[PDB]
């Protein structure tokens, strides 16, 4: 009965991130928008003179250990 | 050889040959890092294929021209041809699909063959392989089809193509086993060649992320070997590099995008 | 320009906007009490009677049972409060049952079993379970 949101979170997790960071709570949370949002619509001295300064170059980038691994070999 | 021993037995035989033939090509000049051996492979595979193609095929085995890849699923016209028939409807019995699953089958473990030498014999030293060798594997990932440019897999043949293009990062995780202060002009002239009007048109945001991720692996590949003092000298080093570091136009050089992967 | 300056993430959401509607409407029914508005928003969730329990929990935590956790005096859920959500448990229809509304008037005046992220888990695991069929 688990399984399948366990196939389907790639799909699922976001909504739920949208929602969160959406939520009136944290909406106007600078750190909120960051981690979810660009801060380039909120933070005027992000230098936005190349494509490197951009946020999904400097976005969180998932770690490789044999547990990943073991969670793609079973998928 | 045995792969195809289990597949498509019937060009087993053919097979056995070309092995003594690799054997005899490489009997004299067996650094296939340089290009006379490199280049032989490359032959004696194409030869191998295209050979399996005259005898597998009762005419041919072209792929289709129309479909820009293999002709999957096709339909043996009486045009000494064989296509799929909705392309040339627009334009307007197992025996040869069989044959096909087969071709594809050989080219599959072929490349594979190729990939497996490439990364194992062609790259495997504290010194990287020779230019031409690097030039001609760069260039094994496009292809000037007949009708535009395509990319296909690190491949020697020319049958098998990404229609819409996949810049893949093969040959960068390979080129990357070495240090970098070598290999930065092959990488750059990588990058430029996929920036070009190739493939790539605008916001080439996800190609840099790709370069990046891929500098960032052999780093933390490098520093993974690392024991504790040779830990702590990398610390050391890493905070001079951050303390001496200090900075074009809507464009990243190779350089840039280490220096980001180094500071990430 | 970050720091110079607080809400809170509310996980629940993964459940729906409907819960989001629930949760800031018994939210603004605490903080007026005067709750029948808590009945309308009951009234317009769509789902089966015993996620509307889960839901209702879950948002009575959000609201409630959380703000008792703060070291702050000034929220903490005045008596009021407290009288007009137990009331309306206790005429609740879908909380009817012995368990659930035993848990939710807990969450009211903060005497349910008890880290936030743990604490967060595990009354969902509760509404899951007294609310699960």
């Amino acid at each position: 009965v688990i399984s399948p949101e366990l196939e389907h979170l790639d799909k699922t997790l976001p909504t739920m991130n949208n929602l969160i960071s959406q939520d009136k709570r944290i909406s106007s949370n600078p750190v909120a928008k960051i981690i979810y949002g660009d801060p380039v619509t909120f933070l005027p001295h992000l230098p936005r003179k190349s494509v490197v300064h951009c946020s999904k170059i400097w976005s969180c980038r998932k770690r490789i250990t044999v547990e990943y691994l073991q969670h793609i070999v079973e998928q | 050889l045995l792969g195809t021993e289990s597949r498509v037995p019937e060009l087993q035989g053919l097979v056995t040959e070309h092995v003594f033939l690799l054997d005899k090509c490489l009997r004299e000049n067996s650094d296939v890092k340089t290009h006379g051996p490199f280049e032989a492979v490359m032959r004696t595979l194409c030869e191998c294929k295209e050979t399996a193609s005259k005898t597998l095929s009762r005419f041919g085995i072209q792929p289709c021209s129309i479909c820009l890849g293999d002709a999957k699923d096709p339909v043996c016209l009486p045009c000494d041809h064989v296509h799929c028939l909705r392309c040339l409807r627009a334009w307007f019995s197992q025996a040869h699909r069989e044959a096909i699953e087969k071709h594809a089958r050989f080219r599959q473990m072929c490349n594979s063959f190729f990939v497996d030498l490439v990364s194992t014999i062609c790259f495997k030293d504290n010194a990287p392989p020779e230019k031409e060798v690097i030039e001609s594997l760069l260039s094994l990932l496009f292809v000037q089809k007949g009708r535009c440019e395509h990319t296909k897999s690190l491949s020697p043949f020319n049958d098998v193509v990404d229609k819409t293009p996949v810049i893949r990062s093969v040959i960068l995780k390979l080129l990357l086993k070495y240090s970098f202060h070598d290999v930065k002009d092959y990488i750059q002239e990588y990058l430029t060649l996929l920036k070009k009007k190739a493939f790539i048109t605008e916001d080439k945001t996800e190609l840099y992320m790709l370069f990046i991720n891929c500098l960032e692996d052999s780093i933390l590949e490098k520093t993974s070997a690392y024991s504790r003092n040779d830990e702590l000298n990398h610390l050391e080093e890493e905070g001079r590099f951050l303390k001496a570091y200090s900075p074009p136009a809507n464009e990243a050089s190779v350089e840039y995008l280490q220096e980001v992967a180094r500071i990430r | 320009d970050v720091v110079k300056q607080p809400g809170q993430m509310d996980r629940y959401l993964v459940y729906g906007d409907e819960y989001k509607a629930l949760r800031d409407a018994v939210a603004k029914a605490v903080l007026e009490c005067k709750p029948l508005g808590i009945k309308t928003a009951l009234k317009a969730c769509k789902t089966p009677q015993s996620q509307q329990s889960a839901y209702f929990l879950l948002t009575l935590f959000r609201e409630v049972a959380i703000l008792y956790r703060s070291h702050n005096a000034s929220l903490h859920p005045t008596p009021e409060q407290c009288e007009a959500v137990s009331k309306f448990i206790g005429e609740c229809k879908i909380l009817s049952p012995p368990d659930i509304s035993r848990f939710a008037t807990s969450l009211v005046d903060n005497s349910v079993p008890l880290d936030g992220t743990v604490t967060e888990m595990a009354i969902h695991a509760a509404a899951v379970l007294l609310c699960g069929q």
